[PDB]
RNA sequence: UCAAAGUUUAGG
RNA sequence: GUCUACGGCCAUACCACCCUGAACGCGCCCGAUCUCGUCUGAUCUCGGAAGCUAAGCAGGGUCGGGCCUGGUUAGUACUUGGAUGGGAGACCGCCUGGGAAUACCGGGUGCUGUAGGCUU
RNA sequence: GUGCCAGGUGGGGAGUUUGACUGGGGCGGUACACCUGUCAAACGGUAACGCAGGUGUCCUAAGGCGAGCUCAGGGAGGACAGAAACCUCCCGUGGAGCAGAAGGGCAAAAGCUCGCUUGAUCUUGAUUUUCAGUACGAAUACAGACCGUGAAAGCGGGGCCUCACGAUCCUUCUGACCUUUUGGGUUUUAAGCAGGAGGUGUCAGAAAAGUUACCACAGGGAUAACUGGCUUGUGGCGGCCAAGCGUUCAUAGCGACGUCGCUUUUUGAUCCUUCGAUGUCGGCUCUUCCUAUCAUUGUGAAGCAGAAUUCACCAAGCGUUGGAU
RNA sequence: AAGCAUCGCGAAGGCCCGCGGCGGGUGUUGACGCGAUGUGAUUUCUGCCCAGUGCUCUGAAUGUCAAAGUGAAGAAAUUCAAUGAAGCGCGGGUAAACGGCGGGAGUAACUAUGACUCUCUUAAGGUAGCCAAAUGCCUCGUCAUCUAAUUAGUGACGCGCAU
RNA sequence: CGAAAGACUAAUCGAACCAUCUAGUAGCUGGUUCCCUCCGAAGUUUCCCUCAGGAUAGCUGGCGCUCUCGCACACGCAGUUUUAUCCGGUAAAGCGAAUGAUUAGAGGUCUUGGGGCCGAAACGAUCUCAACCUAUUCUCAAACUUUAAAUGGGUAAGAAGCCCGGCUCGCUGGCGUGAGCCGGGCGUGGAAUGGAGUGCCUAGUGGGCCACUUUUGGUAAGCAGAACUGGCGCUGCGGGAUGA
RNA sequence: GGCCCGUCUCGCCCGCCGCGCCGGGGAGGUGGAGCACGAGCGCACGUGUUAGGACCCGAAAGAUGGUGAACUAUGCCUGGGC
RNA sequence: ACCCACCCGACCCGUCUUGAAACACGGACCAAGGAGUCUAACACGUGCGCGAGUCGGGGGCUCGCACGAAAGCCGCCGUGG
RNA sequence: GCCCGGAUAGCUCAGCUGUAGAGCAUCAGACUUUUAAUCUGAGGGUCCAGGGUUCAAGUCCCUGUUCGGGCGCCA
RNA sequence: GUCUCCGUAGUGUAGCGGUUAUCACGUUCGCCUAACACGCGAAAGGUCCUCGGUUCGAAACCGGGCGGAAACACCA
């Protein structure tokens, strides 16, 4: 798929519809002080092997891609997730295709 | 197995009936329903907004909810061991009034016409209904002409 | 060991052991699911009734006495 | 102060 | 009798060719300054009113097609329920009630609502 | 060198695992989550490793409005131009197109071409579909915001409709001058609350390779390997018809193309019986039956001169041997 | 099993035990020895393949690579940085290490085979030998012999399912 | 320990024997103790590393309650039928109607051809076979259909109904709608039958099989798989000699 | 219909030792195992469901600590025999 | 109720099973033994007492306990549930 | 996921912010009787993609797409 | 029967959806040689196995046809 870079969509901060930058979303590097990941680390320790599953089956090949919509005006600035059907390809600003022309 | 989408085996019950395809003719968009209105259910093709499931189709239920370009109807879903009153809401274009209950409201208007008068002259009237009595005592006038005589035809192959 | 894969066979009677019951009609059903602008605005409607009490009730009472005055006309 | 270069009517 | 505008049901209203149309309409029609839009004033938009019913439109016509509706097909095909009926089977007959569809043959060929004309 | 941490190596050793359905199992498939048409017995609902197929995506427009158009195919024309290029007139109920399977739906559209757009946005509940009438997904009607588009009425909170998807725990991002971070206060940190994302396709969601003929235990005739039943496709044997063959002549003997049967000395189907065991091939030895008759008795036939013979009938009394591998 | 052949070790060593010890076995031993594997007297041989999996050799020239240690910013928990052991990679050797060892077409003045040629291909493409063998599906292979008769026996043949 | 057979290790070895943890666990075999009485199933649902088991619906029982009136003075409910009224795309039928299949001749230079024969060649003459077309004609369809049954599924057949009068609305709107409230006025509204409603606890079951008819796979089966009702299972008795 | 808590949306006012990024209320939805003149507590019996040896009997296994080389396996010492 | 006769009827029980007289298993015979227990927790039903309360434990006061390791009482009567 | 590398003309590779290097290959000149062999010249780079820093980027920066050697692995 | 792959000038093979279909051999035509061979220079030659589909476009992607070739066919 194809998306544009910006999106006049809905702002909850200021209430009305406004221009947001649009941008694909990442995972963040995982904390390591999180509760999770401390209860981990201390059950994992010692003896005992692995303690929790590993995930080794997997069976989907595509995320569903989710933008990063980040409200234009100042004294704003609102990030907010915004989520789009699964697809093996995407991208930004791509072009706007073309209706009747050659292809070669 | 079978597929349990909602459309399956609608081939034949959503679908225009010969030579009415085409423009959803006015008459069913601009007549109205009420509260409490007997109507019956039949999907159909052209308009796909507000369709109602293959299972409520021919049947009939009461109207409860009224919204701008839609009608909330009750009726009644078996279900194995179990009569289901439940609400859909269905697009008017897949919806009648059923004429089931007029034909009664017909009878009890002519009843209080028939309870008004006969009550000023004391002869009481049959207001009841009564089943179709066996056909009374009469004559047949073989005027003039006899009987006509019906011998069977005899067999012959065609084929 | 394949079995027998699915069946409807017994079911009818068993359903009719205990009848098939109509769903028990009530008369004053709920107004739940009812387009909420309506039921605003009913709501308001209801609320108010109290006010225009007072003209209701001497309302009826002209009503009593021109059927007090009609079946003593009559009688 | 050394590249590669095989063959040749039966018919006198 | 009939039309125009907006209609309802949507062929008894469709298609083909043929004939006839008073008045009012409806049209075709004549123009592109402006509005509007085209490669093109053909369409679309706009300003008209010299011509004409040729066409559209209406009404009719056709041993017309089509559609609509009856008959026939046929109590036939099928079919609910019945029997320690038949039949080697395949299938069939009866009882008990229900009952179609072509070909073929007739008839029909828009009705009508609201608002406004014309035939004074 | 020893002590203690760190990283590597480590079937030498340990523990454990090694799906399911399945005409026994294994092999192969997936009928394991979905969708179309059929099966399906004219409400709905219905099975098999039934039939014919499709799905794990694709789309910034192929979403949302509004405008204008008309499509497939065919005819007849027009420089190069031919069956196919471009133009023009006619016919054209859709025979085209509408991302994909199929079904439905669709013509001053739901198709094509433009113009403007982000309703594929924010937020409560109700309902439908699977249904237990729980979830998920998918959908329907509203209602409140903020927009889009259109002269407007309106339409639009994704894809004309029916499939395209995923719990708890954990992570991650976004959100509020939000709550807690504990004797109190400030600050980092963490923990909450609310919504998206990271996946479980065995798709209501374990984290998982073999082998055993050295084998064990609980059971199973819910289930294979014999017999025996049912069946007889396949094998075996037998009619009917009669185009041919038989120098000539359908039928002495035969018999195509067709057809109707019997048989259980073939092999399959099937799985009813037996898994707290019915001793699993062959040969030897012995008895008895069957006839679908090789010989022997009595006979009909011939394409029977004799001899040799094949065809048929009564018929199973009596026989049917010795060896090499 | 003798015989053959590999491999490790010069003792703070090879190999191995042990819960632990300035523990123990080999070892009252020292390479004509100790330890680990194969093959299996003699005779005669022992072809090619280091691509794969093993084993092994080298090592700042160097990718990655942990804890500590070093610096960095921060109020500090800290984060970020540079640094960088073996091991992996990178590069040599090794088959009496595990093991492995092809397929099309055309071609000789009767025909047939095919010395010969042409390709496509691998780490090589099965060499000497041997054979329907205790190894060959087809198979009761073909020829010979052995018998009156031989799915047997022997001797030959060899695109040999699969030496 | 083994000159290797997984051999041997006190009749025991692919891990000895003794005691304990131990009454180890078992979705699997087996058994499970007196009488009468009354009611009386299921083998189907969805979910499950589920398919020899659970869960959950269903089917059973028990406990009740709330009302009803044979105490001349009844409402409601139904494996019916009646009268109205919708729904349907199976049987049949159809293919001179679409889709697809398919026979034959008539007719047609439609097209055009490929092969001919008579032609240099010529829509010239004559045939021909290709596809296309004009009327006809033969024969078909689980995944075709213009038609279209029987059996079948909804509703409805009144007091929660009719008919008047007036108030409330922040909804809707030229005025009006539509809804919600008060207050009066009117009674048997098809046949047949039957006392109804309602709530808690709840076991067994979740291997099924058989027949009519319908029906898929298969040459067929005492084969495998659905529908519909009724059986057998749970059930004796008369008949069918014998027998679910 | 109403009230309480959570939550959202929209709004307009009140309060005072500390006027504040203080505190309090209103209207309309919507989540709550709520309120709306109480029904519990204790004791006893019954049925059901569980955890326990858990209706009774049944594994193959697993773990801890001990006993055996009088058979047999192999080494060594000392004797015998062909 | 003991024995005998005769007519009619009449396969062996238990069990798993769609189906058992089965060529399905267990069972020569008799005696005694022999399997839904107890504790805890929950839920519903029922009986009793008290009732916006109720409660009894635990502790204590009354006896050498014959009967008592009971029975009685407690600003503990309510810490507390 | 983390580290690191390559991506430049047909191919293999140099490149220190200011006509893009080398060699081969490609095509025209010599040599050849000619061909090959070899010597001369000529042509040929979107410097993988996009954005920035910069007066100026093939390089610096970030971000992707690859590549491919190690690390790593909780729904 | 299953699953798999492969069908390209005369021969053997390359081929990343847009090619004049690549290379070698073979073929013909020159030259060189006395002639042949080698050698040098030129040329010609593909039904891309068959049909249908998707595609603006298929030698390839997808379906079925007709061929061809490996692995499986086990416990009794
Ligand atoms: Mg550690
Ligand atoms: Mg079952
Ligand atoms: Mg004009
Ligand atoms: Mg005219
Ligand atoms: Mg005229
Ligand atoms: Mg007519
Ligand atoms: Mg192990
Ligand atoms: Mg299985
Ligand atoms: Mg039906
Ligand atoms: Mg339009
Ligand atoms: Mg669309
Ligand atoms: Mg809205
Ligand atoms: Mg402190
Ligand atoms: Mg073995
Ligand atoms: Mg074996
Ligand atoms: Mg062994
Ligand atoms: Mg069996
Ligand atoms: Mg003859
Ligand atoms: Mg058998
Ligand atoms: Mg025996
Ligand atoms: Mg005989
Ligand atoms: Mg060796
Ligand atoms: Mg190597
Ligand atoms: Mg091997
Ligand atoms: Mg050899
Ligand atoms: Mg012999
Ligand atoms: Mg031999
Ligand atoms: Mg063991
Ligand atoms: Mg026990
Ligand atoms: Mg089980
Ligand atoms: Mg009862
Ligand atoms: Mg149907
Ligand atoms: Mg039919
Ligand atoms: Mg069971
Ligand atoms: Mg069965
Ligand atoms: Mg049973
Ligand atoms: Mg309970
Ligand atoms: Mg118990
Ligand atoms: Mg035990
Ligand atoms: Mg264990
Ligand atoms: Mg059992
Ligand atoms: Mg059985
Ligand atoms: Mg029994
Ligand atoms: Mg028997
Ligand atoms: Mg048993
Ligand atoms: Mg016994
Ligand atoms: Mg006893
Ligand atoms: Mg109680
Ligand atoms: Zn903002």
């Amino acid at each position: 798929v194809n998306v544009p870079k910006t999106r006049r969509t809905f702002c909850k901060k200021c209430g009305k519809h406004q221009p947001h930058k649009v941008t694909q979303y990442k995972k963040g590097k995982d904390s390591l002080y999180a509760q999770g990941k401390r209860r981990y680390d201390r059950k994992q320790s010692g003896y005992g092997g692995q303690t929790k599953p590993i995930f080794r089956k997997k069976a989907k090949t595509t995320k569903k891609i989710v933008l990063r919509l980040e409200c234009v005006e100042p004294n704003c600035r609102s990030k907010r997730m915004l989520a789009i059907k699964r697809c093996k390809h995407f991208e930004l600003g791509g072009d706007k295709k073309r209706k009747g022309q050659v292809i070669q | 197995t079978n597929t349990k989408g909602k459309r399956r085996g609608t081939r034949y019950m959503f679908s225009r009936p010969f030579r009415k395809h085409g423009v959803v003719p006015l008459a069913t968009y601009m007549r109205i329903y009420k509260k409490g209105d007997i109507v019956d259910i039949k999907g159909m093709g052209t308009v796909q907004k507000g369709m109602p499931h293959k299972c409520y189709h021919g049947k009939t239920g009461r109207v409860y909810n009224v919204t701008q370009h839609a009608v909330g109807i009750v009726v009644n879903k078996q279900v194995k061991g179990k009569i289901l009153a439940k609400r859909i809401n269905v697009r008017i274009e897949h919806i009648k009034h059923s004429k089931s209950r007029d034909s009664f409201l017909k009878r009890v208007k002519e009843n209080d016409q028939k309870k008004k008068e006969a009550k000023e002259k004391g002869t009481w009237v049959q207001l009841k209904r009564q089943p179709a009595p066996p056909r009374e005592a009469h004559f047949v006038r073989t005027n003039g002409k006899e009987p006509e005589l019906l011998e069977p035809i005899p067999y012959e192959f065609m084929a | 060991a394949k079995s027998k894969n699915h069946t409807t066979h017994n079911q009818s009677r068993k359903w009719h052991r205990n009848g098939i019951k109509k769903p028990r009609s009530q008369r004053y059903e709920s107004l739940k699911g009812v387009d909420p602008k309506f039921l605003r605005n009913m709501r308001f409607a209801k609320k108010h009734n109290k006010k225009g009490l007072k003209k209701m009730q001497a309302n009826n009472a002209k009503a009593m006495a021109a059927r007090a005055e009609a079946i003593k006309a009559l009688v």
